RNA sequence: CCUCCGCAUAAGCCUGCGUCAGAUACUGACAAUUAACAGCCCAAUAUCUACAAUCAACCAACAAGUCAUUA
RNA sequence: GCUACCUAAGAACAGCUAAAAGAGCACACCCGUCUAUGUAGCAAAAUAGUGGGAAGAUUUAUAGGUAGAGGCGACAAACCUA
RNA sequence: GCUAAACCUAGCCCCAAACCCCACCUUACUACCAGACAACCUUAGCCAAACCAUUUACCCAAAUAAAGUAUAGGCGAUAGAAAUUGAAAUGGCGCAAUAGAUAUAGUACCGCAAGGGAAAGACAAGCAUAAUAUAGCAAGGACUA
């Protein structure tokens, strides 16, 4: 009689801040000397008849980084608490977002304040979106025609390194509505459960 | 799959440092130097066998001589061990005789 | 991992000669 | 006093004496109900009833009547990752039973984000006629 | 900083008490205390 | 019929295998001795 | 390990690529592919 | 009284309770031994208390409010207990010359090791315990051999650690 | 068969689990019939000092100043105890000052130490 | 519809279907078995003790059966 | 810590028949005659039925002892951790 | 496209140099009563001699040389001196996770015990995409196939 072996147990027994929330004064589109002093104290050079073309530009240089999703430049021209904005849904899709010369020259609106800035800032451009999917095929926009866009950009700076970033868009309530979409969609109603009847 | 999907990392070998460079000095020191020392004595390592040689069973047979005393125990115990195994292959077995 | 250089790049190089038939340059 | 040689006693010898106690205790929750009168302690395995009797009736002045006490045994079946026993250590409990009419019920003990939070208030969730087209572009 | 209940005062903390003796905590806080021991401490045997 | 030749008993584990019966011997110290060299957690049983 | 064979990739393979036409596993398995592509030869 | 087991009833539920500084030992040496037998016991109270904090949180599934009360309070004792224990040994070393408060002995165990026996107390003289003397004290020669190997041992471990740290001194030297 | 798991009194047969302890010091002796006579003397008492009054608490103010550490010496108590009185003597049988030749006599013998903590 | 089953002690084992939270009687945390039952004994020195048990009374024997106390 | 034998101190053995029994029938308990199943099985010797003993040279718990050319053996070269 | 595949240092090897609180022998890790027992004593055998029976190298206290010499020896297998002579002094043509230590560890696990003793960390095979067509070592010669 031979007795049986048995192999080791353990081979069987395996188991497997520079932002901020959102504005700190909301303005209501249809005396800020104060926070212009606040900003100039801090920053010892600035120029609010010159800002507004420093803003356009940062705001176009961004939506053109936006087009080959050059995040790298998209983080130090827009804001931590907008960048999720930009960067997110546009994910897995082509943007071919483009420049066309503006309607109307660059204002500020109003300026608020460790310490962050923030610069108000009116713009009415004209603009071209065509954003595609992952197959590219057309989803919204016509790369073509050209629209014009009236925004209400806020800017947000550090106060050391920090410059003058994309923070906020605020879109009033009387804005127009945006272009429609090409797909149409489906909207299910309230789901019901066995027990419960539609009403 | 015996193979390596990567280039290993670059092996950089400095031919001019100073153990390369003055590799060979005093090799001739006895030609050279009236033979007051031979070049042997140039050797370092085990103590056994600076300046000799021999096969494996010549080598233990030396090595349990000149430092059999000074061995731990289970190594002086292998190598008793290996010095008999040695002397039984190299007089007993072989194809020639 | 086994030392040497010359099966590894003789790998690579057949490496680079299958990417070339599969997704021959224009 | 633990971890410390007790002097030997002989007969007609000197009391013994601890003057700085090395033995910390307890008071735990009950978890099983007990009567009103009770209290319940973790205490030092090295520490008898007639111990802890004379620590409460000396350092806490509490009047004891009777005390019991149970080696509850810990755990040694849990095994870390190099499948060694991890041994949950073994303790002693203490029931106290308090004199003249005295109760004792356990008290009820424990009765950058502001940004995050207001982020979380204007998340602007997209709206299913959008169809997952980014609603940020104001075209 | 604002002393809690449970924290001593500065002058209290440093309030330097100590009289260099030789006598042992146990022993005088026998006398300190009062307490009073007659007995004599039978000799043990140490091995 | 085989397999339970194992029948445990704390009085017979202790009196068999124990500190003090190894130490009890020669031999048994040289085996507490092995078993030390050795490193073994348990050098008695 | 002090020489260890790095190339018997090429080398499984010198055979491999003679046995890829075969049926069943002599093109796959080099143990039976090189009995079969000396047969074949 | 019972309750000084548990904090003062309006810190219940706090989140954070605010602590003073564990007492250093610098600190207590200018403290009375009255003082400190005293301070001893205040510690004791604070310790009991602040222990069944930490096991009322572990059975309650919560947070200990400021955990760091316990470790303060064991080092305050700890020192506290320094500091008597330094007393003590120099009072030792005054009166009698010895270093330890027990008696010891360096002997050799049955399995040849030097070891600091520790001295029990007795009620009978060593020659008359009959426990005591089935203990051994010596080594037979049969011990030689083992001390030998256990030597052995210690040294391949040494040599080893040795030789592993040079490797790694010539590797970071190399590296920078 | 569990070599590992450390020997406790809850382990063997009655007897065992009787006799094995779990450290307790012992508290007095038993007697004929197993009936177990309790040792007064025998029983740590607690020697628990009157707090009332008491100033110090178990923290202390993080106002007070840092100090260095100097761990006390036998010199150095000595000096602070023993040298004045020395001194004043000796301008002007050493049990005088405080020395004893032997610890036997005493109720706490500093060594053997004879006394808890 | 089923069980020489069940409940306890001993011995053995050592937290191994208690609660909660995560997983699919697992993992982690929390809790728990409270001495009167049982164990852990005896201050010694001497000296004492022939007379079974078997309902211990008859009858029945041989294989001749620890019972350890007192000054 | 199985098993063989032994040592110390325990325990168990219904009912009927018989009458102080190495007595009869037959539970518990011990065993293992015959058959069947099982044959990597529930099981590295089991299950079901049947059967032998069942107040004795009985069975059995606990602790101890005898150790390898040795032990132990109502001798089967049996048993001494499959 | 799954399963996988790969990796480099965790360490190890060989040298050199240097000589390296409490508890616990009772059931170890057990606070606390009458000790006394206290140790010493050729290795054998495997193996070679083609069996085997005498015999058959084994930390020696300077390497080399004398010298495999004198000697010994079923004078055979084999064993084998000495007189004499007088050597100076931090590294790797080592391994790189089946290697190198057994070692992540003498752990887990196995054993009553003495003992034994691991594993592992960073498009191979097998399948799927896509079952199969008369005939046969499964291929070769081929063939438009
Ligand atoms: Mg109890
Ligand atoms: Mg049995
Ligand atoms: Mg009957
Ligand atoms: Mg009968
Ligand atoms: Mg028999
Ligand atoms: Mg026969
Ligand atoms: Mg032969
Ligand atoms: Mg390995
Ligand atoms: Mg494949």
């Amino acid at each position: 009689f031979t007795p049986p072996i048995y192999q080791p147990k353990f081979k069987t027994e395996k188991e497997f801040l520079a932002c901020t929330a959102g504005i700190f004064d909301a303005y209501v589109p249809p005396a800020s000397q104060v926070s212009i002093r606040r900003i100039k104290d801090y920053d010892a050079n600035f120029k609010i008849k010159d800002f507004p073309e420093k803003a356009k530009d940062i705001f176009i240089e961004a939506h053109l980084c936006l087009n080959n999703s050059d995040h790298d430049r998209l983080h130090t021209l827009v804001t931590e608490h907008c960048f999720p904005d930009m960067t997110w849904d546009i994910k897995y899709k082509t943007v071919r977002w483009s420049f066309v010369e503006s309607l109307e020259p660059s204002h500020v609106v109003q300026v608020r304040c460790n310490v962050y800035g923030q610069i108000t800032v009116r713009m009415h451009t004209r603009q071209t979106l065509a954003i595609y999917d992952r197959f590219g095929r057309l989803m919204y926009g016509q790369e073509d025609v050209p629209k014009d866009v009236l925004e209400y950009v806020v800017f947000e700076k550090q106060l050391p390194y920090g410059s003058w970033r994309m923070h906020t868009k605020i879109v009033p309530p009387w804005a127009p509505p945006k272009q429609p979409i090409l797909k149409t969609v489906m909207i299910p109603g309230p789901q019901l459960k066995p027990e419960e009847e539609y009403e | 799959i015996g193979i390596r999907l990567t280039l290993p990392p670059p092996k950089v070998v400095d031919r001019w440092n100073e153990k390369r460079a003055m590799f060979g000095v005093y090799d001739n020191i006895g030609i050279l130097g009236n033979f007051e020392k031979h070049p042997k004595e140039l050797i370092r390592g085990p103590i056994w066998l600076r300046g000799w040689k021999g096969n494996e069973l010549q080598r233990c047979i030396r090595k349990r001589k000149m430092v059999g005393s000074r061995m731990f125990a289970d190594d002086l115990h292998n190598l008793n061990k290996r010095i008999r195994y040695l002397y039984k292959h190299f007089n007993r077995h072989g194809k020639f005789r | 991992v086994k030392k040497g250089f010359r099966a590894a790049f003789r790998f690579q190089k057949e490496l680079e000669r299958q990417r070339l038939l599969r997704c021959p340059p224009p | 006093a633990r971890n410390v040689v007790y002097p030997l006693y002989r007969l007609g010898g000197p009391q013994l004496r601890v003057f700085r106690t090395n033995f910390f205790i307890q008071l735990v929750r009950p978890g099983v109900a007990q009567p009103e009168d009770t209290v319940q302690f973790r205490i030092p395995m090295e520490m008898t009833r007639v111990d802890l009797r004379n620590y409460l009736e000396g350092i806490y002045n509490v009047p004891v009547a009777a005390v019991r006490t149970r080696v509850q045994h810990g755990s040694n079946k849990r095994r870390d990752h190099r499948n060694v026993r991890i041994k949950k250590p073994d303790y002693k409990v203490a029931y106290v039973q308090l004199a003249h009419g005295q109760t004792f019920t356990f008290p009820d003990l424990f009765p950058l984000y502001s940004m995050l939070e207001e982020e979380r208030q204007q998340r602007q969730s997209s709206d299913p006629r959008r169809g997952g087209v980014p609603s940020w572009f104001g075209l | 900083w604002i002393d809690g209940p449970k924290d001593t005062s500065v002058e209290d903390a440093l309030e330097r008490t100590y009289v260099p003796c030789l006598k042992t905590l146990q022993e005088e806080v026998m006398e300190a205390m009062g307490i009073k021991e007659t007995r004599k401490y039978k000799k043990v045997y140490w091995y | 019929a085989r397999g339970n030749e194992y029948q445990p008993s704390n009085i017979k584990r202790k009196n068999k295998h124990g500190w003090v019966r190894r130490l009890s011997t020669p031999a048994g110290v040289q085996v507490i001795l092995r078993r030390m060299l050795k490193g073994r957690k348990s050098l008695s049983h | 390990l002090r020489n260890r064979v790095t190339d018997r990739y090429f080398r499984i393979q010198e055979v491999l690529k003679h046995a890829r036409h075969f049926r069943g596993r002599k093109n796959r398995c080099y143990r039976l592919a090189v009995r079969t592509v000396i047969r074949a030869f | 009284g019972l309750e000084e087991f548990f904090d003062d009833p309006k810190n219940w539920g706090q989140e954070k309770v605010k602590s003073g500084a564990a007492w250093t030992c610098q600190q207590l040496r200018n403290k009375s031994n009255e003082d400190l037998h005293k301070l001893w016991y205040v510690l004791l109270k604070e310790r009991n208390m602040l222990l069944t904090l930490e096991q009322e949180a572990k059975r309650q599934r919560l947070p200990m409010p400021s955990p760091e009360r316990l470790d303060k309070v064991v080092d305050s004792m700890d020192a506290l207990d320094k500091v008597v224990q330094e007393r003590e040994d120099a009072l030792r070393l005054l009166q009698t010359g010895q270093e330890r408060a027990r008696p010891g002995a360096w002997r050799r165990d049955i399995f040849g090791r030097i070891i600091w026996h520790k001295f029990k107390q007795w009620v009978i003289p060593w020659h008359l315990n009959k426990r005591y003397n089935r203990k051994r004290f010596f080594a037979l020669p049969y011990v030689d051999h083992f001390l030998r190997l256990e030597r052995e041992k210690r040294a391949r471990i040494k040599a080893r650690k040795e030789n592993l740290e040079r490797k790694k001194a010539k590797i970071l030297l190399k590296k920078f | 068969a569990d070599r590992m798991s450390k020997w406790t009194s809850k382990r063997g047969p009655r007897s065992f689990r009787g006799r094995k302890g779990r450290g307790a010091k012992g508290i007095g002796f038993l007697t004929s019939g197993w009936r177990f006579v309790q040792i007064k003397e025998m029983v740590p008492e607690f020697v628990v000092p009157d707090l009332t009054g008491f100033k110090l608490k178990p923290y202390v103010s993080y106002l007070a100043p840092e100090s260095e550490e100097t761990p006390l010496t036998a010199a150095q108590l000595f000096s602070e105890a023993v040298a004045p009185a020395i001194e004043k003597d000796f301008k002007d049988n050493l049990e005088k000052y405080g020395f004893e030749p032997t610890q036997e006599g005493k109720l706490f013998q500093l060594y053997p130490r004879n006394f808890l903590r």
